[PDB]
């Protein structure tokens, strides 16, 4: 649901997410991590996720992240920078 | 001849209106002749020697009324008379002290590069004597040392050296450059340095300088809770900016072929 | 990649309403979200933790450069 930024979250939120005590969640997060359904990177500084591979069963809403919220908008930015490479070296392109 | 300009020398200028009348008559002297278009006609230059004396007293009047733009014009004009080759020009008691006053004035406007330029301007005066010239050169040694530490010594160095108005300007030009440090609660008292702005441990007079515009100069975080200074810091996010710099330099190395 | 890759993603972003209007469905063909999520192996926004690694990729980029 959250890629980076909000993906990182406090242990207490995971404690609420696992419906378990925050002290218990230090033990509980490890059990949830153990299932390892999705391979990722997890930091226990705040139990923040910021992990790697994940498989969503389906995308939320109308894939709003897939629109200019994340994708497409970044792609528009790249072509302008590609034009900057052309402007930087038009003669070299020949 | 050309009286009133030299006529009021005994009564210098109790009235500021007299200075204005003197300026109008000086303008009439400019109508008669330019300050120094050429070095020819040394007799006209001898008339300009009388003009130098009235300008020198006029500059003292400008300091007495604390004029800045008019004083700047007069000071530049006095420097131009010294600029005039006029080998015939006689030694002037007013000229030696006023050049020293100009050296102090440069500190007042914070022209530090110029202040050394003025120390250079009179090498023979600086030598060891010219006590009027010596007080600003000693002040310059104190200024690089930090005028704050020796400001009390500088203030009492001469009760009167013809710099009485100029020492008041020196009090006006008290340095507050020490402001970029922790103060108020974190340091609480900076009176130890002895600069007038940070002088006094906590009284309202100290508070007026200390809490001016909230805190001294007034920009930046309040000194009481200030993190030592601006504390801007730096990041390695610049690598993306450095990647943009890499595009320009790398493309050029290829561009040369 | 800047334009043609954007154009196919743009077709799906248009499809969020256009697939509703004429497309089979914005929420359809699992790979529409599954493959896009595979493409979003990198997070896509904010912290990212890719070129912002600092001690990791950034330090290596300097050593090799």
């Amino acid at each position: 649901t959250r890629p980076a930024n909000h993906r990182q979250l406090t242990f207490e939120e995971i404690a609420k997410s696992a419906k378990i005590t925050v002290n218990e969640v230090e033990l509980l997060v490890m059990k949830a991590l153990s299932v390892g359904l999705v391979k990722g990177s997890i930091d226990e500084v705040d139990k923040r996720v910021h992990m790697t591979w994940v498989q969503p069963r389906v995308l939320d809403l109308q894939q709003i992240k897939g629109m200019k919220d994340r994708l497409e908008f970044w792609c528009t930015d790249v072509k302008s920078m590609e034009m900057l490479v052309e402007h930087q070296a038009h003669d070299i392109l020949t | 001849m050309y009286e009133q300009l030299k006529g009021e020398w005994n009564r210098k200028s109790p009235n500021l209106s007299k200075c204005g009348e003197e300026l109008g008559r000086l303008k009439l002297v400019l109508l008669e002749l330019n300050f120094l278009p050429t070095t020819g006609t040394k007799l006209t230059k001898q008339q300009l020697i009388l003009a130098r004396d009235i300008l020198e007293i006029g500059a003292q009047w400008s300091i007495l009324r604390k004029d800045i733009p008019s004083f700047e014009r007069y000071m530049a004009q006095l420097k131009c008379y010294y600029f005039d080759y006029k080998e015939q020009l006689p030694e002037s008691a007013y000229m030696h002290q006023l050049l020293g006053l100009n050296l102090l004035f440069l500190l007042s406007q914070n022209r530090v590069a110029e202040f050394h330029t003025e120390l250079e301007r009179l090498p023979a005066k600086d030598i060891q004597t010219n006590v009027y010239i010596k007080h600003p050169v000693s002040l310059e040694q104190y200024l690089m040392e930090g005028s704050y530490n020796k400001v009390f010594l500088a203030k009492g160095n001469i009760p009167a050296e013809s710099y009485t108005f100029f020492i008041d300007i020196l009090l006006d030009t008290i340095r507050d450059e020490i402001a970029g440090c922790i103060e108020k609660a974190y340091e609480k008292i900076l009176f130890t340095e002895a600069t007038r702005i940070l002088f006094f441990n906590t009284p309202k007079k100290m508070t007026d300088y200390a809490k001016k515009r909230g805190w001294v100069l007034g920009p930046n975080n309040y000194y009481s809770f200030a993190s030592q200074q601006q504390k801007p810091e730096d990041t390695t996010i610049p690598s993306t900016e450095l990647a943009k710099q890499v595009i320009e330099y790398a493309r050029q190395l290829e561009m040369i072929v | 990649h800047g334009l043609k890759g954007l154009n196919s993603k743009l077709l799906d972003i248009r499809s969020y309403l256009e697939k509703v209007a004429t497309g089979k469905l914005p929420i359809n063909h699992q790979i529409i979200y599954q493959l896009q999520d595979v493409f979003n192996l990198l997070p896509d926004v904010s912290l990212q933790e890719f070129v912002k690694a600092f001690y990791l990729k950034t330090n290596d980029q300097m050593v090799v450069v």
